[PDB]
């Protein structure tokens, strides 16, 4: 805030440098500008501040106090000024056009297109604006080295050209201004190749050399050749699609002519594209990313073949590089269609993992486990180095999916699905013995899910096969010749022993014994982007629900979960997508003093149906507060849990099926409500701040 | 009361340099039984040259006009008897030229308007004439602060 | 696959605001207090599973 921070600094320099009597010029400017570019927004302390000014900037920020009451004249300055810096100054040309850029996205007056033909048309009008933006855009033979003669932007439909011109020349010398030329380039390419895929394109040079290249025989089926070609181009093995119709009306030398002049209508329709890879390309090496690196893998994905010289060229000789860290999806995209898409996939994967690989954090070694043509090549590229720190994930991802879930009570969940087929069986014997094999081998699935259990199952990794498989050799007595009473055995031997205690969970001991075995191991990175230095401490079978099992690691303290049965995909898609939301705050994560962040679940999927996430960082849940504070009610009640949290609400809901209340549930509503009080979250906080100022921050 | 037990809700707002969305809380929950707390947010939110003139609109009709001779609100907007909201309007000496800016206007504005009530104080105006630019003047007038001036 | 198409669809009308009526572009400060109201209604907050514990 300019009082008393840039007013009460500036306060005292000014009386420093009025006595005259080293270097307090350039520092009392440099406050002066930066007391104007506020922006947000004191007017007349900027106005102030510029005339005592008045470190080029003073020239520009005065072009956006203008900005702030007179867009034209503001506009006028800010292009003025940027035909002023021919000399070796690149950070103040590319401030300027974007500057300028933003400004004249109007759109509003409808004079930059309007006067889009004054380019090249004995330019005589019309206002100061145009005539700066034509000069400027003019420089640009000067100095992606062209981006549209004629056709490329309004040869086949495109934006205003002034736009294009101008984030281009802002590309003078180095950072961000190649986003911004990148990102519309892209945009406008995408409906570009739209409306081409819609309708279609040529143009007059291509056209006429056609016309004049079947000669003599006429140019009126020219005219319909020439069309075919323009719709066939836009609309895109595609090269061929050519011949097809090329070869139906004439059916005729110039085989190669007609694809060489179908590879140049198409050329320019998808030169957009190109520019748009090469600008995010070089915005890359030189320095949102992540949106950037979605739009090159989307153009990259959708068609490869026009222009693969700029993307195979560009990607695999240094893309940033390199961009592990920001976009997993490059495994998604691994399964193309089309080749020479992931020869450069598994070079990009290779080598990102040469340089940090600890960001791919299992990215192949789990997905070989179940694209494998790849996978495998990228596995041991980014595990040849350096074997032992990928062995241990290795052998980590095996336990992993041995400790899942185990299958040991997956056996009787599945057989209780016949609360009904048993019943039938049952029905059906009793009636065949009544009119008295069919029945026997009626439950033939059930009988290959027995068979199976035993089979996967075989040598507390002892006691698996000691206590779980201790009765599943009999536990099969009946089930595999044959009521089918038989079947509670297998079904409690497993149940009752996990029932025998809350937290029934077996330390690092267990199936998996190598973890308080592995007392060291290389860095690993757990789903994070360094501390996995020997093991964690214990494991716990998670009482609350069903069915995870935290474990710490005491890397180089960081509790984890798995999952079994459980697609954790989507969950990694959901926090790579919360990742990106956060990315896109940190430009406004600024004071913002309460930083825009929403908290993350690092999910790591180790297969189909599991996964391996960290469990929780420090967070108290609001059922558990909720459910102190119905113990602590009901303490005071006794002294004058249950509650229960879900019989809590039919208790007050009988005075009233489904049900249609409709019109009673609000009034249950009110009632809870007007019981619980509101301020249980609000004391929570108010109580865990050990200051009054902390507690308005929290 | 409401009306005081909101003024000094603000003003703490306003004194931690930042939260003018807890101040544009209690603009949207004036349904409690006013429209000042949306400008008296908007110091921090927009700045602090502007929802001064906008405090100045909302001191009337309670009184006069108030407004200053250069205020620029043409385009400086493109960016009940209370007897105590009117005092307790004394943010704007603080949005007022109080940061850098001729302040004489203002006082001599609040003079004139007290002229015509009563329980109307500023602030000290020794404090502010520091901004005579001139060793001289400054002197002149520090010396009559309330702690000890000193003599090299 | 035609759902994963149904969720993207449904994603691009909430950011382009065309969530309640997709002929109208929702402002941001409409979109936010059409959702708190839709959020914090009685009548929603009743038609919720009891495990929910909307009452606390």
């Amino acid at each position: 805030s300019t009082l008393q921070l840039y007013c009460s600094s500036a306060l005292e320099n000014t009386v420093s440098n009025r006595l005259s009597t080293a270097l307090r010029y350039t520092m009392y400017q440099n406050q002066l500008l930066e007391k104007i570019k506020e922006q947000t927004v004191p007017i007349r302390s900027h106005l102030m501040e510029l005339g005592l000014t008045a470190v080029q900037l003073g020239k520009t920020t005065t072009a956006q106090d203008l900005v702030q009451h007179f867009k034209k004249l503001s506009t006028q300055g800010q292009v003025d000024e940027k035909w002023g810096p021919e000399l070796d100054i690149e950070k103040t040309k590319l401030l300027y056009t974007a500057g300028q850029s933003t400004h004249a996205m109007e759109m509003l007056s409808s004079c930059a297109i309007s006067f889009c033909k004054s380019v090249k048309a004995e330019y005589a009008v019309a206002k100061s604006i145009l005539t700066l933006a034509k000069w400027i855009q003019a420089e640009w033979k000067e100095i992606p080295r062209i981006e549209s003669e004629s056709t490329v932007h309004i040869g086949v439909g495109e934006p205003d050209f002034i736009l294009g011109q101008l984030y281009h020349l802002s590309s003078v010398q180095a950072a961000k201004s190649w986003a911004a030329l990148a990102s519309w380039a892209y945009r406008w390419g995408r409906k570009v190749v739209d409306n081409a895929s819609q309708g279609e394109g040529v143009r007059l040079l291509p056209r006429e050399k056609s016309e004049v290249q079947n000669l003599l025989p006429d140019t009126i089926t020219e005219e319909e050749k020439e069309r075919i070609y323009g719709i066939l181009g836009q609309a895109v093995e595609d090269d061929m699609v050519d011949v097809i119709w090329r070869q139906l009306i004439s059916s005729c030398t110039e085989g190669v002519i007609k694809v060489w002049r179908k590879v140049v209508d198409r050329i320019f329709s998808l030169y957009k594209l190109s520019c748009s890879a090469y600008f995010t390309f070089l915005k890359l090496n030189a320095g949102m990313i992540v949106m950037a690196t979605l739009r090159l893998l989307r153009l990259l994905v959708k068609h490869a073949g026009e222009l693969r010289q700029y993307l195979e060229h560009g990607l695999e000789t240094t893309p940033t590089a390199p961009w592990r860290g920001i976009i997993p999806q490059l495994f998604s995209r691994l399964n193309h269609p089309e080749v020479y898409v992931r020869q450069s996939i598994c070079n990009l994967l290779c080598r990102v993992a040469q340089d940090s690989p600890h960001l791919i954090l299992y990215p192949a070694i789990v997905g070989t486990i179940s694209m494998q043509d790849c996978y495998s090549k990228i596995v041991d590229k980014l595990s040849s180095a350096n074997p032992t720190m990928v062995l241990q994930v290795q052998m980590l991802v095996a336990e992993l999916r041995r400790v899942t879930v185990l299958w040991d009570e997956l056996w009787l969940g599945v057989l209780l699905q016949q609360h009904m087929y048993v019943l039938r069986r049952i029905q059906q014997l009793e009636d065949e013995v009544k009119r008295v094999e069919k029945h026997t081998a009626l439950m033939k699935p059930i009988v290959f899910a027995l068979e199976h259990v035993r089979s996967i199952t075989a040598a507390e990794k002892w006691f698996q096969d000691n206590y779980g498989d201790a009765i599943e050799n009999a536990l099969e007595k009946l089930k595999t010749p044959l009521s089918w009473i038989p079947f509670k055995e297998i079904m409690l031997s497993l149940q009752q022993r996990a029932q025998k205690r809350a937290s029934y969970i077996l330390r690092l001991e267990e199936i998996s014994p190598w973890l308080a075995a592995m007392t060291n191991t290389e860095i690993a990175l757990p789903g994070e982007v360094v501390t996995i230095h020997s093991v964690g401490g214990t494991i716990t079978i998670l009482p609350t629900k069903t069915k995870p099992k935290k474990l710490l690691f005491l890397g180089s303290s960081y509790p984890y979960l798995f999952k079994g049965l459980e697609d954790l995909h989507l969950d990694e898609r959901i926090m790579q997508f919360l990742s990106i939301v956060n990315t896109m705050f940190a430009t406004i994560n600024r004071q913002e003093t309460p930083r825009f962040h929403a908290r993350h679940y690092s999910v790591t999927p180790l297969g189909t149906r599991s996964g391996l996430i960290q469990w929780v960082d420090g967070a108290t849940p609001l059922f558990g507060l909720y459910k102190r504070w119905q113990q602590r009610e009901a303490a005071l009640q006794a002294q004058k849990i249950v509650p229960r949290p879900s019989e809590l609400y039919y208790s007050k809901i009988g005075p009233a099926r489904r049900d249609w209340p409709l019109h009673v549930m609000k009034a249950v509503l009110e009632e809870l409500m007007e019981a619980t009080p509101p301020n249980l979250l609000a004391k929570e906080l108010w109580s865990s701040c050990t200051t009054p100022d902390e507690w308005w921050r929290v | 009361d409401e009306g005081h037990g909101n003024n000094q809700l603000r003003l703490v707002l306003l004194l931690q340099y930042l939260e003018n969305l807890e101040k544009l809380m209690y603009n949207a929950y004036e349904g409690c039984a006013p429209k000042v707390i949306r400008t008296f947010f908007y110091t921090n939110r927009q700045t602090c040259q502007d929802w001064l003139t906008r405090i100045r609109l909302s001191i009337m009709r309670v009184g006069l006009l108030a407004g200053q001779p250069a205020v620029t609100v043409r385009h400086g907007f493109d960016l009940l008897e209370v007897t105590i909201m009117m005092v307790v309007e004394a943010l704007c000496e603080l949005h007022c030229p109080e940061a850098i800016q001729g302040i004489a206007v203002w006082s001599s504005s609040i003079v004139g308007k007290n002229l015509l009530w009563i329980n109307s104080v500023a602030q000290q105006a020794e404090g502010r004439f520091e901004k005579a630019s001139v060793e001289y003047q400054e002197h002149l007038c520090a010396m009559t602060g309330v702690d000890c001036c000193i003599s090299s | 696959n035609s759902y994963a198409v149904s969720v993207w669809k449904r994603v691009k009308a909430k950011l382009e605001g065309r969530d309640v009526d997709p002929n109208r572009r929702m402002s941001v400060a409409e979109q936010v207090d059409y959702v708190i109201k839709e959020a914090t209604n009685l009548d929603n907050l009743a038609q919720l599973y009891e495990g929910w514990t909307a009452w606390v």
